[PDB]
């Protein structure tokens, strides 16, 4: 994080969209990447253009400020955009393209099984599913009040029917669950918080 | 054309040593610098050094200064990154690049490696257990599933019924713990009208340990 | 009017066509004689830009240097690729001499006077001569030698502080002599004697200077990070024979923190050793030359410059580290036809 740029930005299918880099010591680079995929250079020296880049995207900078705009989105744009100074990168911007409608997310809390308590273990497991745009934050709660130990949440997958779905803990021995009067999962989207809880009485 | 090919995925334990190798082809090795770097996924890049394969000349980040070296074979055309007392906190994707010809802008960097997966965890190689996600009955639908919990390495596969059933399934991403296993959970979202007369079963397979589980989730007597 | 251009510059050369030593040799065929009454004419009010860092002189004196090795410097084994070139390899005759780059008809060059000049951008006082000054093609890494030095003040040159991909030249006010010697056992042990009084002294006034372009943050030297002996070491040739010699004891922050300090005066002893396998800075490979000579080989050369690389990323910093050696070959040519360019005339 020695050039800053936003961590996530959004736009709409056929609209231009500017990304941007600042804090830069000289002239930047930008360079696009697809998850668990190489990086691929994109504009070079502040505003120009490789000769086999699509002519939708665009440099500009002016002193450290650096700024990307690429016209036109499409679904194929949506990546990590990265920029360099130097040896300094930023921290890359996940850029969305809004491909279809907001979709908010089911939920479904369940207790540790009777097979994990019979061996000492516990875990309390939140599923989220078929959400749209893929951005969630989860929140536990025992009984009215929060927890953070124990807790451990994977990011965002993309589901076979592209919408995405994402998977939250928590590790409790039964000690921990067989005390407290009920755990509780809170999962925000879009500003909108679902809530899903369980006791030990079981339903 | 110009091209960074990497060696595999390594995984080493804490306080080992490892070499990632970028084979060059496509263009005259000695021309040009190879520089390192590394990304968590999902993070920003991290520059480690360059090489000039000329006469090896090496410029480190401070940061993996006396942790890390540079070397190259001039004939065989390959860059070698060498990082030593390893540590949780190396774990990342590691790429060799190399810049656009001729600009003599020596950072624009055009040419990249696929990138070289370490994996720095104590763990021993270990079989998942698998647990029920019991559902319960709504005259709509309701979600079950498995926990494949605490294994190593990855990855483990899921399947339900034989692959017989595929929609409403989702396998997840693994997360490994604090402990250094991973875990993941599969879901299927099934009819409330088939509990009770229909059997879900998941299958689960893990290669490394040769474990293969086969579990079915009945719904909770409640 | 005239304008920027390129074109194949002639050499000259007082080579005595007589004499066997190879650097006579090569010019004797290669290069013409000196101009002995050489006009050069201020231009009044003129102000011109010259870029050490782009002047294509440079590349070709890289290209007859490089010539003139090849022609003159025969290992008995060349290695490259899968090859192995086996040639006749007597021991030769070598010092280096004054060669001066001239320009044909039609062309000129332009000849930076200001006795500050860095190496970039605009220039005040200019000349024009037909030929640069007698650049001796001394081949070294960390450490210039028998250069020409600064006018008024040390002079830092780099094509961009900022970018540690780029060498950094410091120009030297004043010249530090350093005094090898392989005695007349071990055939390949040499060392290297350097009033150690002196070069701290310098030394100090170069961290000073660099104070300047790096905000006063603290200026620390180290030795290489790694890389081939020849530029981990100071790399030189002397009578023919090569010369690798360790300057760790060159950047000894110790001395130079200014600290009333003892030893720091005093001459310095640097361990070098004669080798016959080296790696080339002329293309690609290693060749192989017969074992040194009988007799004390003795080299006293002169220090006018020296070359650093600067430590890349992380900062958090407080300071600024730099490592001697850096770039290749052709920056010791740079270092020298900084003030020159070429233009046409029309
Ligand atoms: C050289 O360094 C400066 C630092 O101030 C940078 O801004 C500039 O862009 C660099 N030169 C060029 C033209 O790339
Ligand atoms: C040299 O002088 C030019 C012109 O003033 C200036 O732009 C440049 O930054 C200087 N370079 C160094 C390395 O001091
Ligand atoms: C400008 O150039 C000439 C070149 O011979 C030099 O001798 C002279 O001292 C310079 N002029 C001034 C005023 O520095
Ligand atoms: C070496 O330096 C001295 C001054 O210290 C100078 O007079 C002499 O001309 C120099 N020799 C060479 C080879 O340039
Ligand atoms: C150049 O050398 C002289 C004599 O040591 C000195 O007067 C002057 O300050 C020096 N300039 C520097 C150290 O930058
Ligand atoms: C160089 O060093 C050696 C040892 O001190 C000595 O024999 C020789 O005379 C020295 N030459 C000069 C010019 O100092
Ligand atoms: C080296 O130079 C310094 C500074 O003039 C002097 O003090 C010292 O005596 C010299 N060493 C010798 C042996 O000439
Ligand atoms: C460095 O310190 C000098 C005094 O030694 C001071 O004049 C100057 O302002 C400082 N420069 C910077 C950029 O810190
Ligand atoms: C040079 O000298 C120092 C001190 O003996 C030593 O650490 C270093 O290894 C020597 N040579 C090299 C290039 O390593
Ligand atoms: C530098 O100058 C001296 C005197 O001419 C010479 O004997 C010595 O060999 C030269 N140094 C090199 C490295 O050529
Ligand atoms: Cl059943």
């Amino acid at each position: 994080s020695a050039l800053t740029q936003p961590p996530s930005v959004s736009g709409s299918p056929g609209q231009s969209i500017t990304l941007s880099c600042t804090g830069a010591s000289t002239s930047v680079a930008w360079y696009q990447q697809y998850a668990d995929k190489a990086p691929r250079l994109i504009v070079f020296d502040g505003n120009k253009r490789p000769s086999d880049i699509s002519s939708r995207f665009s440099g500009s900078q002016s002193g450290g400020t650096a700024s990307l705009t690429i016209s036109g989105l499409q679904s194929e744009d949506e990546a990590y955009y990265h920029c360099n100074a130097f040896e300094f990168f930023g921290g890359g911007t996940k850029l969305t393209v809004l491909s279809q409608p907001k979709a908010a997310p089911s939920v479904t809390l369940f207790p540790p099984s009777s097979e994990e308590l019979q061996a000492n273990k516990a875990t309390l497991v939140c599923l989220i599913s078929d959400f749209y745009p893929g951005a969630v934050t989860v929140a536990w709660k025992a009984d009215s009040s929060p927890v953070k130990a124990g807790v451990e949440t994977t990011t965002p997958s993309k589901q076979s029917n592209n919408k995405y779905a994402a998977s939250s803990y928590l590790s409790l021995t039964p000690e921990q669950w067989k005390s407290h009067k009920s755990y509780s999962c809170q999962v925000t989207h879009e500003g909108s918080t679902v809530e899903k809880t369980v006791a030990p009485t079981e339903c | 054309q110009v091209h960074l090919m990497q060696s595999g995925t390594e995984m080493k334990k804490p306080g080992a040593s490892v070499r990632v190798t970028c084979q060059t082809s496509g263009y005259t090795f000695s021309d040009y610098f190879i520089h390192w770097l590394r990304q968590v996924p999902g993070r920003g890049f991290e520059w480690m050094g360059w090489m000039n394969p000329q006469w090896g000349q090496v410029n480190y980040a401070r940061t993996f200064q006396g942790r890390v070296t540079m070397t190259r074979d001039v004939y065989r055309e390959v860059a070698y990154l060498d990082l030593r007392s390893l540590t949780f906190a190396d774990t990342a994707v590691y790429f060799c690049a190399r810049r656009m010809r001729s600009q003599d802008r020596e950072w624009d960097f055009q040419h990249w490696g696929q990138g070289t997966r370490i994996i720095v965890s104590s763990a021993s190689t270990k079989g998942p257990s698998v647990f029920p996600l019991a559902p319960s009955s709504s005259g709509g639908t309701a979600a079950l599933g498995c926990l494949v919990k605490d294994y190593f390495p990855e990855p483990v596969t899921v399947s339900w019924n034989s692959g017989a059933l595929t929609s409403g399934v989702h396998t997840f991403p693994a997360v490994l713990q604090s402990s250094g296993l991973y875990s993941l959970s599969s879901v299927v979202t099934v009819p409330s009208s088939s509990l009770g007369t229909q059997t879900y079963i998941c299958n689960v397979n893990h290669k490394p340990s040769n474990t293969k589980v086969d579990k079915k989730v009945e719904p909770k007597s409640c | 009017v005239w304008k920027d251009a390129d074109t194949t510059l002639f050499c000259a050369s007082d080579a005595k066509a007589h004499e066997t030593e190879v650097h006579n040799v090569w010019a004797t065929h290669a290069c013409v004689p000196t101009d002995p009454n050489p006009q050069e004419i201020h231009l009044e009010n003129v102000t011109e830009n010259f870029n050490m860092w782009k002047n294509n002189m440079v590349e070709q004196m890289q290209e007859d240097v490089i010539s003139l090795w090849d022609q003159s410097l025969q290992p008995c084994v060349k290695l490259t690729g899968g090859s192995v070139i086996k040639q006749a390899c007597p021991k030769i005759s070598f010092d280096p001499i004054p060669i001066h780059y001239c320009t044909p008809a039609g062309y000129v060059i332009l000849k930076c006077n200001d006795k500050n000049f860095n190496g970039t951008g605009p220039c005040k006082n200019v000349s024009s001569v037909q030929c640069t000054h007698g650049i001796k093609p001394v081949v070294s890494t960390q450490l210039l030698l028998n250069g020409s030095l600064a006018e008024e003040e040390i002079i830092i040159r780099s094509e961009n502080l900022t970018n540690n991909a780029k060498t950094i030249i410091v120009h030297l006010n004043k010249s530090v002599e350093i005094n090898c010697t392989r005695p007349s056992g071990d055939i390949r042990k040499a060392y290297c004697e350097i009033n150690g009084t002196k070069w701290n002294k310098v030394l100090k006034q170069v961290t000073e200077k660099l104070k300047e372009h790096f905000n006063n943050k603290t200026i620390i030297f180290q030795p290489p990070s790694g890389g081939d002996l020849e530029i981990t070491m100071h790399h030189f040739n002397c009578r023919g024979e090569f010369f690798y010699c360790n300057t760790t004891q060159l950047f000894n922050n110790t001395c130079i923190g200014n600290e009333t300090m003892k030893g720091c005066n005093g001459t310095i002893t640097l361990p070098c050793k004669i080798k016959q396998i080296i790696n080339m800075w002329q293309g690609t490979g290693q060749a192989m030359y017969a074992p040194p000579i009988d007799g004390k080989i003795n080299c006293v050369s002169n220090i006018t410059g020296i070359l650093l690389t600067r430590d890349g990323g992380a900062n958090n910093t407080s300071n600024e580290t730099f490592r001697p050696g850096g770039g290749n070959i052709k920056d010791n040519w740079r270092s020298e036809l900084y003030k020159y360019k070429v233009v046409q005339i029309e």
